[PDB]
C-alpha cells in the first residue's frame, strides 16, 4: 500500500537518470574522447582527417572547427565541445584545435581531485584564479611589432606561422604575400576595421596550385552577350545599369486599348523607337561598355553591336556593388538619369578562356586605387580548392587581429611553458587548500608542448624537462619545441609568432567552459 | 450490477491511504530541486523529445520542463510560478518549505487526526509568522541618495551568489543597478533589451546607454555609404519606400501611348517625391519597419546618408524612447520635433556579426545588454540570472526593507513559534511545534550541499538565537556561523513574506482533499 506504483512523470519507465559522481565521471570520459581524436592534428607535423557527408561527399581538412562541425555526435557534452570550437573560430579564426585540447586536458586533471574529496566548486574557483594569474603574466612578455604598409615583413612572418600547419605550406611564402596585401588594400586604418565582404575568394579547378594570384579588380562568371563582340578593351569607361533593355512597363495592373488601325500603327512605331532612344542615350555620354543586371531583347542586342559597344548580361547583385566600388563609378536605374560624371574607369577588361571546357570568365583589372579585391585559387583537385579556401581564410583573420592589437608572443610552446611556471610560482604562496587546484592547472597547461613533441617523433617527458630548466637558469621566455628539426630552440631566431589575443581567448574561453561542465550533477534522457 | 453507475474505467480511491500517498508524492518533486540551493549548489540538465538540451539553475524552470501528471504534485509546480510572477526570486525556497510542511504532519494523519484541525493550525502561525517579519524588518526611510545606490547593489549581489556568474557578481551588479535607475517610473520590462552574440570571454559583456540591434538584410549598393556620424538626425518611419503598385484594388485603362509614357513616369515621380521630402528635412539616418528598396538605398548612397529597413518593432520603440522622436506613417509633416538626435552613430563588428550602435543620448530611458558567452546555453543561462537581478531591484525601489539571509530569518521565526506554542494547550501545541520544526530546513539544506556537519551547526545556531544575535546565519567559507547583516547578506522583505503565504496555502489545500476520481480518456 505504501509504495504501490504511482505515476509522477509522463512515460516514467522510458526515462533514465544519473546522479552524483557517476554523472561527473561520465562527462569526463566523453570529453576526453573528443580531445584524443584531435590531439593528432596539432602542430606543423600534424595529420588530417577525411570527413564523409550524409550523402557521400568527401572532404579532407585540418581545421579544428570544421572537423567538429561535420562530425555527428549524440552525447550532450560532445555538443558542448563543438560549440566551444565554433565560438573561438568566430572571434579569432585561429586556434580552434588548440582550445579543445586544453579544455580536455583541463578536465582530465580534475578526476584525481574529485576522488580525493574536493568539492568541484573549489576546483572551479581554483581554475578561475589560476587563469587570472596566467593572463596578467602573458602580456608582460609581449612584444609590439608593427602595422604599416611600408615594411610588411613582420606581417608576412606572422602569416607564415599560421599557414605552416596546412597543405598550403608547399608554397606558403607566396600565399603569405597574397594574404597580407589583400587585407591592407581594404583596411580602414582610422576605424581600425576591415570588411571581408570586399574580398572575394573564388576558385576554379584545373591548372596548378602555384597559379594562385591576386587580382586588384573583379572577376565575374560571365561573358559578352553577342558572340561577335571584341574580347578586350583598354580604356574602358564603365556604365553600370539596373533597368533592363526593354520597353517600359508600369507595375500596377494596367490595360491599353487598341480601337483602330491608326492606334495599332502608333503602337508599332512606339515599340521600335523606344529601342533606339536607350542606345542613343548611352552613347552620347561617352560610355565605352555597358553592364546590366537584367536581360536584353534580341533587337537591343544587335543594335549594341552595330554601334561598337560591348556589353554584359545577367550579372549578379553583389557583383554590381563591387564593380561600382572597384571602378569608382555609380549605379543608375534609368537611361534618362545617365550622365558623364557617373561613369567608372577601368584599365583593362578581358575575357579569359581556360582549356577544353566552354567555361569563360570576365576580368576587370588595372583600375585606380581600389577598395575591392579578389583572390583566385587554382589546383588539381576540388579537395585542394576547399582546403586552400579555408587555409587562406585563416591567414586573413590573423592579420585582422594585428590591426586590432599590434603585440605578439612567440609560439611553439614557449608561451605555455613560461605561463605554467608563473602559475606554479604563485601556487606556493596560496595555502587555503586552493594550491592543489593551481598545480593541476599548470600541469594541464603543459599538454600543448607534449602534443607538439609527440607528433615530431621525440620523447615528451625528456624534451619538456630540458627546456623548462633552461628558461629558469637563463631569463629567456622564448624557448620552444624544435618541431622542424633545425637545431636551435629559440623561437625568436626561428621566427615563430602568434598574436596575443589568440592566446588570451584560448585560456579564458576554456576555463569558463569547464566551470559549466563541472557544475552539472544530474541528467535526464529518454531511452531508445 | 448489470447496469453500472459510472462508466467503465473510472478510478476511485479515498481514505487515509489516499491522503498519505499524496504526501509521499510531493517528496519526489522536492527531491528534483533539493540540491540546487546555496552558494555551492549545482545545476540540472534536461533533454526533451527532440534532443534539445537545457541547462538551468532556476528552480521554476526545472519544474516546468518535467512532465508531471500527478494531480497532487501539480500544486507544488503552480506555487513555483506564483513566486516567479510576483517577486521572481525564491522559487526553490517556496518548494522546500511546501514539502517540509507536509512531511512534519504526516504521522498525525496516520493517528487519525481530523484534517480540519490541521488546517486551522497552519493558518494560525502564518498570520503570526508574517506579522513577525514586518516588525523586525530593517529600513531607513530618510532619503539618502548614496545609501540607496549601495542597498540595491547588496540586494543584487546576493541574488547572483548561487548562479553561474558568481565569480563576477560585483561587476554585473553595477551594470544591473545602473539599468533600473534610468527606466522611468513604471519600469516596463520591454524597455530593457538583452542581446546574445557568440564568442568572447564573460568579462567582455557591456551596457550601452542607448539602442543597439542587429544588421538587417540590405540590397545592392549598401556598401558605398558612410558608416559613422557625429550629430545626425534620425527619421523613424513606418512607410515602405520602394517602387510598387499604389493599391491592390487599383486598375488602369488607357487609350493612347502618350498617356502610357506619362503613366510610367508617374510611378517614378511618386517615389522620388517621398525621398526628396525626407532628404530636405536634414535627417541622416532613416529607419523603417517596412522594406526599403534598392532604388532608395542607391539614392541614399549618392548623398552620404544611411538607410535601414525591416527593423523589428520592439527595437524601433526603444529607439524612439532613447532618441526622442516619433513614428511617422506619412512623409508630409516632418517637423523638427519628429526627428531623433544622438551624439554618435557607428557600425561595428561584434563576434562575426555587424551591429548598429546609437550611443550618447543624454535623455535616454532605455539600456541594452550585449552578452558574450561561448555556447548557446552559456548566455541563455546568463540572461536567466540577470532577470532575477532586474526584478529584485524593481521590487526594492518600491519598498526598501531588507532582512539578513543565509538562514538567519528562518531561525528567528522558528524560535518565536516555539515560544508561543507552550502558552496554548491541547493539540494546538503539537501542530504549531511541528510547524516551527519545518522552518529549519533552509539552514540544513545549505550545510548539506556544502558538506559540513549539519547537525552541529544547527545546535550552535539554535543556542545563539535563544541566548539574546537576531541576524546570525551560516558562514559558507568559514564552516561556521556569523552575523549576516554585518556580512552584507541582504534580501527584500517581500521575498520571504510571499514565500510563506504560498507555501501555507499549498499545504492546506492538499491536506483538505478526500478522494480523487479519474474518468476514462
Ligand atoms: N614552426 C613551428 N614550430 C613549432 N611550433 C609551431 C610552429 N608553427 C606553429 N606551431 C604551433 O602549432 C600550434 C597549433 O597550430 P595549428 O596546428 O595551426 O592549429 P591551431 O592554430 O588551431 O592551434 C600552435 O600553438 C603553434 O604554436
Ligand atoms: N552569502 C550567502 N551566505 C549564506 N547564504 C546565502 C548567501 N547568498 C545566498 N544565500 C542563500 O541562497 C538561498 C536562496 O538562493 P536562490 O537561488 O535565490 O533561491 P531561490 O531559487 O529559492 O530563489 C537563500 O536561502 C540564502 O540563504
Ligand atoms: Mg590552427
Ligand atoms: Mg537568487
Amino acid at each position: 500500500e505504501y509504495g504501490r506504483p504511482f505515476l509522477i512523470i509522463k512515460d516514467q519507465d522510458r526515462k533514465s537518470r544519473l546522479m552524483g559522481l557517476e554523472a561527473l565521471k561520465s562527462h569526463i570520459m566523453a570529453a576526453k574522447a573528443v580531445a584524443n581524436t584531435m590531439r593528432t592534428s596539432l602542430g606543423p607535423n600534424g595529420l588530417d582527417k577525411m570527413m564523409v557527408d550524409k550523402d557521400g561527399d568527401v572532404t579532407v581538412t585540418n581545421d579544428g572547427a570544421t572537423i567538429l562541425s561535420m562530425m555527428d555526435v549524440d552525447h550532450q557534452i560532445a555538443k558542448l565541445m563543438v560549440e566551444l570550437s565554433k565560438s573561438q573560430d568566430d572571434e579569432i579564426g585561429d586556434g580552434t584545435t588548440g582550445v579543445v585540447v586544453l579544455a580536455g586536458a583541463l578536465l582530465e586533471e580534475a578526476e584525481q581531485l574529485l576522488d580525493r574529496g574536493i568539492h568541484p566548486i573549489r576546483i572551479a574557483d581554483g581554475y578561475e584564479q589560476a587563469a587570472r594569474v596566467a593572463i596578467e603574466h602573458l602580456d608582460k612578455i609581449s612584444d609590439s611589432v608593427l602595422v604599416d604598409i611600408k615594411d610588411t615583413e613582420p606581417l608576412i612572418q606572422t602569416a607564415k606561422t599560421t599557414l605552416g600547419s596546412k597543405v598550403v605550406n608547399s608554397c606558403h611564402r607566396q600565399m603569405a604575400e597574397i594574404a597580407v596585401n589583400a587585407v591592407l588594400t581594404v583596411a580602414d586604418m582610422e576605424r581600425r576595421d576591415v570588411d571581408f565582404e570586399l574580398i572575394k575568394v573564388e576558385g576554379k579547378v584545373g591548372g596548378r596550385l602555384e597559379d594562385t594570384k591576386l587580382i586588384k579588380g573583379v572577376i565575374v562568371d560571365k561573358d559578352f552577350s553577342h558572340p561577335q563582340m571584341p574580347k578586350k578593351v583598354e580604356d574602358a569607361k564603365i556604365a553600370i545599369l539596373t533597368c533592363p533593355f526593354e520597353p517600359p512597363k508600369p507595375k500596377t495592373k494596367h490595360k491599353l486599348d487598341v480601337t483602330s488601325v491608326e492606334d495599332y500603327k502608333a503602337l508599332q512605331k512606339y515599340e521600335k523607337e523606344k529601342f533606339e532612344e536607350m542606345i542613343q542615350q548611352i552613347k552620347e555620354t561617352g560610355a565605352n561598355l555597358a553592364i546590366c543586371q537584367w536581360g536584353f531583347d534580341d533587337e537591343a542586342n544587335h543594335l549594341l553591336l552595330q554601334n561598337n559597344l560591348p556589353a554584359v548580361r545577367w550579372v549578379g547583385g553583389p557583383e554590381i556593388e563591387l564593380i561600382a566600388i572597384a571602378t569608382g563609378g555609380r549605379i543608375v536605374p534609368r537611361f534618362s538619369e545617365l550622365t558623364a560624371e557617373k561613369l567608372g574607369f577601368a584599365g583593362l577588361v578581358q575575357e579569359i578562356s581556360f582549356g577544353t571546357t566552354k567555361d569563360k570568365m570576365l576580368v576587370i583589372e588595372q583600375c585606380k586605387n581600389s577598395r575591392a579585391v579578389t583572390i583566385f585559387i587554382r589546383g588539381g583537385n576540388k579537395m585542394i580548392i576547399e582546403e586552400a579556401k579555408r587555409s587562406l581564410h585563416d591567414a586573413l583573420c590573423v592579420i585582422r587581429n594585428l590591426i586590432r592589437d599590434n603585440r605578439v608572443v612567440y609560439g611553439g610552446g614557449a608561451a605555455e611553458i613560461s605561463c605554467a611556471l608563473a602559475v606554479s610560482q604563485e601556487a606556493d604562496k596560496c595555502p587555503t587548500l586552493e594550491q592543489y587546484a593551481m598545480r593541476a592547472f599548470a600541469d594541464a597547461l603543459e599538454v600543448i608542448p607534449m602534443a607538439l613533441s609527440e607528433n615530431s617523433g621525440m620523447n615528451p617527458i625528456q624534451t619538456m624537462t630540458e627546456v623548462r630548466a633552461r628558461q629558469v637558469k637563463e631569463m629567456n621566455p622564448a624557448l620552444g619545441i624544435d618541431c622542424l628539426h633545425k637545431g636551435t630552440n629559440d623561437m625568436k631566431q626561428q621566427h615563430v609568432i602568434e598574436t596575443l589575443i589568440g592566446k588570451k581567448q584560448q585560456i579564458s574561453l576554456a576555463t569558463q567552459m569547464v566551470r559549466m561542465i563541472l557544475k552539472i550533477d544530474d541528467i535526464r534522457k529518454p531511452g531508445e | 450490477t448489470p447496469v453500472i453507475l459510472l462508466k467503465e474505467g473510472t478510478d476511485s480511491s479515498q481514505g487515509i491511504p489516499q491522503l498519505v500517498s499524496n504526501i509521499s508524492a510531493c517528496q519526489v518533486i522536492a527531491e528534483a530541486v533539493r540540491t540546487t540551493l546555496g552558494p555551492r549548489g549545482m545545476d540540472k540538465l534536461i533533454v526533451d523529445g527532440r534532443g534539445k538540451a537545457t541547462i538551468s539553475n532556476d528552480g521554476a524552470t526545472i519544474l516546468k520542463l518535467l512532465d508531471v501528471v500527478h494531480p497532487a504534485a501539480k500544486t507544488l509546480v503552480d506555487i513555483a510560478k506564483s513566486q516567479d510572477a510576483e517577486v521572481g526570486d525564491g522559487t526553490t525556497s517556496v518548494t522546500l518549505l511546501a514539502a517540509e510542511f507536509l512531511k512534519q504532519v504526516k504521522p498525525y494523519v496516520e493517528e487519525g487526526l481530523h484534517p480540519q484541525i490541521i488546517i486551522r493550525a497552519f493558518r494560525t502561525a502564518t498570520q503570526l509568522a508574517v506579522n513577525k517579519i514586518k516588525e523586525i524588518a530593517v529600513t531607513v526611510k530618510k532619503a539618502d541618495k548614496v545609501e540607496q545606490r549601495k542597498l540595491l547593489e547588496k540586494c543584487a549581489m546576493t541574488a547572483l551568489s548561487s548562479k553561474l556568474i558568481s565569480q563576477q557578481k560585483a561587476f554585473f551588479a553595477k551594470m544591473v543597478v545602473d539599468a533600473v535607475m534610468m527606466l522611468d517610473d513604471l519600469l516596463q520590462l520591454k524597455m530593457i533589451g538583452i542581446k546574445k552574440v557568440q564568442g568572447g570571454a564573460l568579462e567582455d559583456s557591456q551596457l550601452v546607454a542607448g539602442v543597439a540591434f542587429k544588421k538587417t538584410f540590405s540590397y545592392a549598393g549598401f556598401e558605398m555609404q558612410p558608416k559613422k556620424y557625429h550629430n545626425p538626425k534620425i527619421a523613424l518611419l513606418n512607410v515602405e519606400l520602394e517602387l510598387k503598385a499604389e493599391k491592390d484594388n487599383a486598375e488602369i485603362r488607357v487609350h493612347t501611348v502618350e498617356d502610357y509614357q506619362a503613366i510610367v513616369d508617374a510611378e517614378w515621380n511618386i517615389l522620388y517625391d517621398k525621398l526628396e521630402k525626407i532628404h530636405h528635412s536634414g535627417a541622416k539616418v532613416v529607419l523603417s519597419k517596412l522594406p526599403i528598396g534598392d532604388v532608395a538605398t542607391q539614392y541614399f548612397a549618392d548623398r552620404d546618408m544611411f538607410c535601414a529597413g525591416r527593423v523589428p518593432e520592439e527595437d524601433l520603440k526603444r529607439t524612439m524612447m532613447a532618441c526622442g522622436g516619433s513614428i511617422q506613417t506619412s512623409v508630409n509633416a516632418l517637423s523638427a520635433d519628429v526627428l531623433g538626435r544622438c551624439q554618435v552613430f557607428e557600425e561595428t563588428q561584434i563576434g562575426g556579426e555587424r551591429y548598429n550602435f546609437f550611443t550618447g543620448c543624454p535623455k535616454a530611458k532605455t539600456c541594452t545588454f550585449i552578452l558574450r558567452g561561448g555556447a548557446e546555453q552559456f548566455m541563455e543561462e546568463t540572461e536567466r540570472s540577470l532577470h532575477d537581478a532586474i526584478m529584485i531591484v524593481r521590487r526594492a525601489i518600491k519598498n526598501d526593507s531588507v532582512v539578513a539571509g543565509g538562514g538567519a530569518i528562518e531561525m528567528e521565526l522558528s524560535k518565536y513559534l516555539r515560544d508561543y506554542s507552550r502558552t496554548i494547550p491541547g493539540k494546538q501545541q503539537l501542530l504549531i511545534g511541528a510547524y516551527a520544526k519545518a522552518l529549519e530546513i533552509i539552514p540544513r539544506q545549505l550545510c548539506d550541499n556544502a558538506g559540513f556537519d549539519a547537525t552541529n551547526i544547527l545546535n550552535k545556531l539554535r543556542a545563539r538565537h535563544a541566548q539574546g544575535g537576531t541576524w546570525y546565519g551560516v558562514d559558507i567559507n568559514n564552516e561556521d556561523i556569523a552575523d549576516n547583516f554585518e556580512a552584507f547578506v541582504w534580501e527584500p522583505a517581500m521575498v520571504r513574506i510571499n514565500a510563506l503565504t504560498a507555501a501555507s496555502e499549498a499545504a492546506c489545500l492538499i491536506v483538505s482533499v478526500d478522494e480523487t476520481i479519474k474518468n476514462p480518456r
